[PDB]
Order: structure tokens, then C-alpha cells, then sequence
């Protein structure tokens, strides 16, 4: 079905290739300002509403810098460029976290699927493929090997209430597990 | 139900059931032209028409035109 | 199916995205490079639909005739929480007799390489049949996506073949192109 074309896209695509080179890229940008944090972090909205500007999404999401870019040829298409961003978690104006993050792009693809109506896709049928896409890349990455697994993937429903929700805190609950984890 | 196939030069009208899926239709108009289904693309409503599809399945009209087209790929 | 989705995730993710700033880029690229590419069929975007899904990545190793010239000025845009994504794309020549016969953008559609990948990949398995369908489906699924972008579908063409020299069937398109003129 879709939810597994696009998984399977988005290792073979993507993580399978930025996810070995990540740890050298981090290093390289630290001594750079003169010096948990070392994972690519991987927001999966279940509803697939995926904004592109993090900053505006949550207040309390700060864009710090970029990584340096990474490249390769691919399709021939010369130097195609990978490129992410670092991201301040805020509390009250304070930094509490700093993350690589971004969202799953794909879950982009099944949220305008179910809005043209030439893709034959309805909302149940996103709601559903983007829980199939979850668990499917969560296989592919439980069998990918240790170079491969320096990623979070963080699911997430957003509340049917009016009630507010906080994107920084789903992210820093996370960080806070990972380091009480170590 | 009536319908009609036209590619433009030439024209073949069909009477089938509303049930009965257009893979018929669409098999024997290519064979008057001397080409198998799938190097020609069917359309109605500006929908690419399958096999499978019935004209209750696609809200069919009595003597609607189904578009003809060569298809490009493959 | 897959097919559906990936074709559906290479219009959303990649050709609404860039197909409208084609031509800026390529004039910018033409001012500040000699006009190299000169008429609508030198600046339409060329894309690769071999249907056995075979995606080298170097053209000039899938044909000598293909030889790699240059790169046009990037594309940036925020996307998903990556600021300034880049997309990119790459100026071929096409050799006819050691010469300079042509002149385009091209590239291969890359989702018809993960069709491959997952034959490979995939626990379930996934036959040539299966791929052959499949990638048939992906590229007449992404001929009806762009027949219904009228906005942005000129600005490309697809180039799909079944296997011969990759750069004569390049070659006869872009003729077919400017006779078509
Ligand atoms: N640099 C990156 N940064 C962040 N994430 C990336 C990046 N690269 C890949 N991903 C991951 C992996 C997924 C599958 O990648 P793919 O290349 O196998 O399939 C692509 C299609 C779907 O794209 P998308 O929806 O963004 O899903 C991506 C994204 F989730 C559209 C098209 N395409 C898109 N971008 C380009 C490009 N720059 N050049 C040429 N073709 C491009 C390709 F066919």
C-alpha cells in the first residue's frame, strides 16, 4: 500500500544516507561556536497536518543554525544536497534543549493525497496509511544496523479539544527520558 | 445504456448493461484499430477509465463519449 | 498502491515544487552562463522513465554520449522543518558523433529506483512482474497528475523506454520537440 512505498522511500532516500555521516557533521559544527543531542529527531504528526516553518508551529521552537551540508549523487542529478536544522527548545524563554529536528516529509504526501480528489484518498484512508507508515519505518530502522539507529521517531495525536498543545514539550519529554535513561 | 468511443478518426457506439464493466468496450474498440487495450488511454470525465470499472461505478449517462487517446507510455 | 503513492510523492515532494521556478532558474543561469540553454525545448526539465526501473546513478556510465556540463543555481525553500532545502539539477550535453547535438536538463525519476530498492529490500518480496507493473502504473499515474497541473506541466517531459543508446532516445525527443515547433 502507499504508507509502505513511502517508508521505504524515506530510508532508501534518506536516513539510510545522512544517518552514518550525522555524528561527523554534529562534531564538525561544535568546535564551530567554540564548543542526546547527537540524534536525528523525526516529528510524526499522526494527523499528517506537517507545517514547513517549525518556528512558527510552536513559539517556544527557536531555529539556532544549520548542520553542514552533506551531498551526493543520486538519479543523475550531480551533488544533491542534504541539509538540517538545529533547533533551541524553549521554556519560559529559557533554552532547555537543543535538537536536530524535522519532520517526516512524507507524511506531507498523505496529507495532500486526501486533498485532491484525483489521488482517490480519503482522510480515514491518511489517518490509517500514516499509522501504517510509522510502524512500518519503525521495522525498517529496528533492523538497520547501529549507524543507522541514531534517530528518534516521535508520533503523536494532537488533542480533538480546543485545549492547547505544546510541539517543544513533546520533544523535550523525550530529551528529558533519554538522559534519565543514561 | 448507449455510448459511443471516438479517437477521432473514427467512431464506434456500444449498448451495454450499467453493471457490465468497460473492460468490453474498451478491448473491442482497439481491436478496430488494430491495437490491444493498453496502447490506448479511455477517458470520462476527464478521468482515465480501468478495466474493472463499471458505468454505475462512474455515474454514467445514456449516450455519453468516452475520449480515445494513444497512450505515450509503455 | 505503491505505485500511486510514489508518483503522487514525486508531484507533491519534488515537480509542483520546482517546475513553477524552472524557468527563472534557467535564465538566471543563461545571463550569468552564455545562454547555453536556448529555446522552450532546451528549457523544459527531461525525465527518465526507464520501465525496468534500471537508475544508474552517473549518466555518462549508463552512455558516454551523455556528458555532465554544469549546474544550474539551486532552489531553496523551507520544507518540513529543514530550512533552506536545496533542490538541485543538472545540465547535460548529448554527443552525436563526438559533437555537440543537444542540450537539457535531464535526470532520471528517482522513485523508479526505490521500486527497485524495495525488490531487494522488502520482506514480503516483490517480483519483476510486480515492478514492471508497477513502474507502468507510476509513470501513467504521473502523466495523469500533470495532464490535470496545467499551471506547471510544460515545463517538463517525460522520457519513458522500455530496453540501444539512451542518448539517441534522448536525442529523437528533443527533434521531435523542435519539429513539433
Ligand atoms: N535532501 C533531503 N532533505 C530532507 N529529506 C530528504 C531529502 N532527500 C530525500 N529526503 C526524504 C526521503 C524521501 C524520499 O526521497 P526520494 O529521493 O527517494 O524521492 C523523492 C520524492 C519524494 O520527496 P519527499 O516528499 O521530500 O520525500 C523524501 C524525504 F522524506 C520527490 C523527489 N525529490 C525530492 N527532493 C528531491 C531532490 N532534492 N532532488 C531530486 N528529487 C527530489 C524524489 F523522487
Amino acid at each position: 500500500n502507499v504508507a509502505h512505498g513511502l517508508a521505504w522511500s524515506y530510508y532508501i532516500g534518506y536516513l539510510r544516507l545522512i544517518l552514518p555521516e550525522l555524528q561527523a557533521r554534529i562534531r564538525t559544527y561544535n568546535q564551530h561556536y567554540n564548543n542526546v543531542s547527537q540524534r536525528l529527531y523525526i516529528l510524526l504528526p499522526l494527523d499528517c497536518g506537517v507545517p514547513d516553518n517549525l518556528s512558527m508551529a510552536d513559539p517556544n521552537i527557536r531555529f539556532l543554525d544549520k548542520l553542514p551540508q552533506q551531498t551526493g549523487d543520486r538519479a543523475g542529478i550531480k551533488d544533491r544536497v542534504y541539509s538540517n536544522s538545529i533547533y533551541e527548545l524553549l521554556e519560559n524563554g529559557q533554552r532547555a534543549g537543543t535538537c536536530v529536528l524535522e519532520y517526516a516529509t512524507p507524511l506531507q504526501t498523505l496529507f495532500a493525497m486526501s486533498q485532491y480528489s484525483q489521488a482517490g484518498f480519503s482522510r480515514e484512508d491518511r489517518l490509517e496509511q500514516a499509522k501504517l507508515f510509522c510502524r512500518t519505518l519503525e521495522d525498517i530502522l529496528a533492523d538497520a544496523p547501529e549507524s543507522q539507529n541514531n534517530c528518534r521517531l516521535i508520533a503523536y495525536q494532537e488533542p480533538a479539544d480546543d485545549s492547547s498543545f505544546s510541539l517543544s514539550q513533546e520533544v523535550l519529554r523525550h530529551l528529558r527520558q533519554e538522559e534519565k535513561e543514561e | 445504456i448507449n455510448l459511443k468511443v471516438s479517437d477521432g478518426s473514427s467512431e464506434i457506439f456500444f449498448k451495454i448493461k450499467k453493471t457490465t464493466p468497460l473492460r468490453r468496450l474498451m478491448e473491442a474498440f482497439a481491436k478496430r484499430q488494430g491495437k490491444e487495450m493498453d496502447s490506448l488511454r479511455f477517458l470520462y470525465d476527464g478521468i482515465r477509465i480501468q478495466a474493472d470499472q463499471t458505468p454505475e461505478d462512474l455515474d454514467m449517462e445514456d449516450n455519453d463519449i468516452i475520449e480515445a487517446h494513444r497512450e505515450q507510455i509503455g
